RNA sequence: CGCGGGGUUAAGGUGCCGGAGUGGACGCUCAUCAGACACCACAAAAGGCGUUAGUACAUCUUGACAGCAGGACGGUGGCCAUGGAAGUCGGAAUCCGCUAAGGACUGUGUAACAACUCACCUGCCGAAUGUACUAGCCCUGAAAAUGGAUGGCGCUCAAGCGU
RNA sequence: GGGAAGUCGGCUCCGUAACUUGGUACGGACAGGGGAAUCUGCGAGAUUCCCACUGUCCCUAUCUACUAUCUAGCGAAACCACAGCCAAGGGAACGGGCUUGGCAAAAUCAGCGGGGAAAGAA
RNA sequence: GGGAUAACUGGCUUGUGGCGGCCAAGCGUAGCGACGUCGCUUUUUGGAUGCGGCUCUUCCUAUCAUACCGAAGCAGAAUUCGGUAAGCGUUGGAUUGUUCACCCACUAAUAGGGAACGUGAGCUGGACCGUCGUGAGACAGGUUAGUCCCUACUGAUGAACUCGUCGCAAUGGUAAUUCAGCUUAGUACGAGAGGAACCGCUGAUUCAGAUAAUUGGUUUUUGCGGUUGUCCGACCGGGCAGUGCCGCGAAGCUACCAUCUGCUGGAUAAUGGCUGAACGCCUCUAAGUCAGAAUCCAUGCCAGAACGCGACGAUACUACCCGCACGUUGUAGACGUAUAAGAAUAGGCUCCGGCCUCGUAUCCUAGCAGGCGAUUCCUCCGCCGGCCUCGAAGUGGCCGUCGGUAAUUCGCGUAUUGCAAUUUAGACACGCGCGGGAUCAAAUCCUUUGCAGACGACUUAGAUGUGCGAAAGGGUCCUGUAAGCAGUAGAGUAGCCUUGUUGUUACGAUCUGCUGAGGGUAAGCCCUCCUUCGCCUAGAUUUC
């Protein structure tokens, strides 16, 4: 194997976390870095390439996608860092008023026996004129950090989970001064946060998960063969994986009715696969199209960040004609795209003559 | 084969994040700032102007 | 060399680790893993446009070394040989004049010339130089393969070398 | 059963007529089977592919044998100076305890591929 | 037969022969003698070998390739010699007992070595006596030696710091590699034959990390259908043959048999330069400085110190804050624990006059361990507030009240601790108390989940809900047309009566229709408007 990816450990968080923003400058617009999804499934595409040089330009490839359940994100909290001689460190957050269930859940973890009693002195901190306190917190942030990152969690009661508990994280503000940065989380507490917002079509991403576990696996299988150094038994799968460079194929507004159609195929489909995604279910809001796969099981949670460095490759500049979307069933070998072709290729049946 | 890390490669790649990358990208950040904004936007002790105190050790204790 | 108290020493040391000097005088050495007592080996009549001290010889206000500005000429394109060879592809002699000095030529160059340059000479400059050796310290003077050793830190008008 | 390797592997007889018991001319027959397919309308049906040997190797198949984590209960033995982290050094091809360094944080589970074993010398 | 010796190498080893003459600085006062040159080997026509082999880890460079340089009639292309480089890769055939050489095919190339007397780990292919002889051996003659635990590594849990969420990053690991095609371009170059390169673009090898839409494979979905033997009296529906056999077969798992991704700064070596001394020329070097290799260190990337750190949430008792009573409570060690410019040292400071070896300086420094009163003083402390300030691990300024206060002088008290006996006196911490204010929480077990899993561990859910569980319905997939009945379609098997030119009555394989029906469908598929039923604010432990 790699001497790159040891300790060959499992995962010590679930959600995986970035490790790295890309290096912030005040010249360019105040702007996110990083936004949250959870792994749907993937399918199937033609793309009409247009890779000037390529055997396959000004043709049809077929490619296998992964799509990305994307709810908009909500706001509430503000973290404002400061550098040291030993690394930066967490100066003061200054969160939200009227937190949500699913991040108090996420503070809990006995949700269901506990009195709920989360951030209420927080919010009576707001309410009862200590917003001069609040105010102070947020003008030292303003005064004395660096970089400053805000604070937002996932909707969970959209995503189709049976889990409740949402998933916060810290996305970096780039692109402005620490005022600039300052005023714009204040102005985006308490507020939805979409994927189109933070990313768009045809632009190269980074994607943080944990890669599936399997177990305690022998040598044959844990670096593939026939001391640190020496090949051993023990954890493989379940490793947080930072994986680079892949394209945003697509962003579905999932309120469209008509995600899965393009400009060549004029069927008014959706993404969600006939007879919904295996072991996950439909994709009723915004959703990430993006090429190849990614690390990661489906209903995973996934962490989608801006790429460190601007790019070297012409296929980051490129422009996506897409002209179907697979949406037969991913549960055995399917040839429908839609019930209604099903039924229109099948004719009538004994039970509809029963049922009407 | 060069590799990844030659000078000559690296020079090659600063040039092209310059001269492409560089305005596409620039473009691309504006449109997503702007809607950005539009989602954003859709005594002093006693107020919280003059910062103030909230509420192992690096000196030795006297 | 019995059990104890006090004092003074030896060999070895005095930058704590480590008790006692960042003690004193005069010098030398900068090493791309110096050296800190190994002086046996590699190792030689060895390589060094490193540095210091010394011995011998030689040239100098009769102007030494270095430089700059000029001369570097005539018999003669000397004899032989070569398709061609004029100092300069080759063999052998290698003289004289003018001299201040200039080789029948030390290199570049031409097909052969031509041309430049060196040897040597003069003018300007101005005071000490330059050849070989010797003696210290320093670099090289050959090295493999787990990560490690002046005991370790570290030490450069030393915490290295000599008295 | 399949794949692989090597090969030099693939692709005359009966009756009849004259002649000295045997030959001579004439007439007729001879010089495949099996399996898998494709094409025309079961069809003289038409066309395509594979058939080997080996004291060789590998894989698949069958049989034989040993193969086994935790819980409740029951329940030994081998072996045991004391111990167990490294690198350099410790004149006697000697280190495990010493010098001086790297370091070094309770109690455990599982895997295991290293160490805790070896000479004696003409 | 006796004696000695009983291992042996261990700053060992590598690229340049030996012998004789000539030359030879010197040493010496004949002898030793290097570098060279001459003579021999040696010139006037172009098989050797008599322990081997394979896999994996790590390291060395004495580098085969890839990267960068210096030189060569190096025109171009292809190269040769040399230098820096170990980052990255590094074969097969023939032959032979084996190996090598040569020779032959790929390939970018298909280098050589170490693991230290046991060549890292693994695998594989005899001497003593006796007898008889001795120009010499023989003996089925006897005897004889053959010595499941700790730890490393690799993963997984973990007590105490109240539980939890979000982070930082010391340190440790570290990754990409080679080739090809297009354009440049039939261009530069070349008599011709031939024939590049920089930028730009697109793929492929190996390596690494993932992933399962598709496409193969795998089947205990024992899901569906066919079929063999036997059995349940027959049909139907099924049992047995340790999964009878066959076909398809989702889901899951897999596969360079499938698909995706592999990223950029600084400093350098060889070397090439700039300025310029040594040395009046010169010089890339001495001072100073520019570029430059796949090199070095880092970012990107993996881990996170379980005795490294930060922010935030909620904290029932406890004690969570405050006032002050203390502690026969702890401390690698109070006793004035007093003191901020920056910067240079072949210079600096300033009040702009001047000053600087010198911190043996400045502040502070008196009073029953520091009493009481007065004359006199507006000086130095202190606590609270107000305005502001300090974020590298967070404090100080000004003002305001109130409190104490020898800058001068004086009075009243100190005794007896008996001639010294730590002058028990500071700080931070922790505990136990009082009286004032504030608050009324979580985790674990348990059931559950499968994004996880040897077991712990992990992601979930469990208090009324967009809840959970069991059924059902619909959807989607898998199989392949159920049982039964009927039609003269029906190949066939037989009776009625007499001839049948169309005789009838029964049975009946097989066919067709009802029937893409019937069955299975999450166990790790999808959805549910009141589809139906049921469940539910628990009970045990622990916590400053």
């Amino acid at each position: 194997g790699s001497l790159a990816f040891l300790p060959r450990k499992r995962a010590a968080r679930h959600r995986g976390r970035v490790k790295s923003f890309p290096k912030d400058d005040p010249k360019k617009p105040v702007h996110l870095t990083a936004a949250m999804g959870y792994k749907a499934g993937m399918t199937t595409i033609v793309r009409d390439l247009d890779r000037p040089g390529a055997k396959a330009h000004k043709k049809e490839v077929v490619e296998a996608v992964t799509i990305i359940d994307c709810p908009p994100m909500v706001v509430v909290g503000l973290v404002g860092y400061i550098e040291t001689p030993r690394g930066l460190r967490s100066l003061t957050t200054v969160w939200a008023e009227h937190l949500s269930d699913e991040v108090k859940r996420r503070f809990y973890k006995n949700w269901y026996k506990s009195k709920k009693k989360a951030f209420t002195k927080y919010a009576k901190k707001y309410a009862e004129n200590n917003g001069a306190s609040i105010t102070r917190e947020l003008e030292r942030i303003k005064k004395y950090c660096t970089v400053v990152r805000v604070l937002a969690h996932t909707q969970i009661r959209k995503t189709p989970l049976k889990q409740k508990k949402a998933h916060l994280m810290e996305i970096q503000i780039n692109g402005g001064s620490v005022a600039d940065k300052v005023e714009f989380g204040r102005s985006l507490f308490e507020k939805p946060v979409t994927i189109d917002t933070i990313f768009e079509k045809d632009e190269m991403i980074d994607v943080i998960a944990v890669t599936k576990g399997h177990g305690f696996v022998g040598v044959t299988a844990r670096w593939g063969t026939k001391q640190w150094t020496v090949a051993r038994a023990g954890q493989m799968g379940y490793h947080h994986r930072t994986s680079v460079n892949h394209k945003i194929y697509r962003i579905g507004k999932g309120d469209d009715e008509a995600n899965a159609s393009t400009e060549t195929d004029l069927t008014k489909k959706k993404i969600t696969p006939m007879g919904g995604f295996v072991r996950y279910g439909e994709v009723n809001n915004d959703y990430v199209m993006i090429k190849g796969s990614v690390p990661g099981v489906k209903k995973r949670i996934m962490t989608l960040r801006k790429s460190l460095f601007t790019h070297t490759s012409r296929k980051a500049l490129e422009k996506v004609e897409l002209k179907w979307i697979d949406t037969s069933s991913e549960f055995g070998h399917g040839a429908f795209q839609t019930a209604a072709e099903k039924k229109q290729f099948m004719g009538t049946l004994k039970k509809d003559l029963q049922t009407s | 084969a060069k590799s990844a890390r030659a000078s000559r490669i690296k020079e090659n790649h600063q040039r092209f994040k310059k001269n492409i990358a560089g305005p596409v990208e620039a473009a691309r950040l504006e449109r997503l700032s702007a809607k950005l904004m539009a989602i954003a936007q859709a005594s002093g002790v006693k107020s919280g102007k003059s910062i103030g105190r909230k509420d192992s050790s690096i000196v030795f204790p006297m």
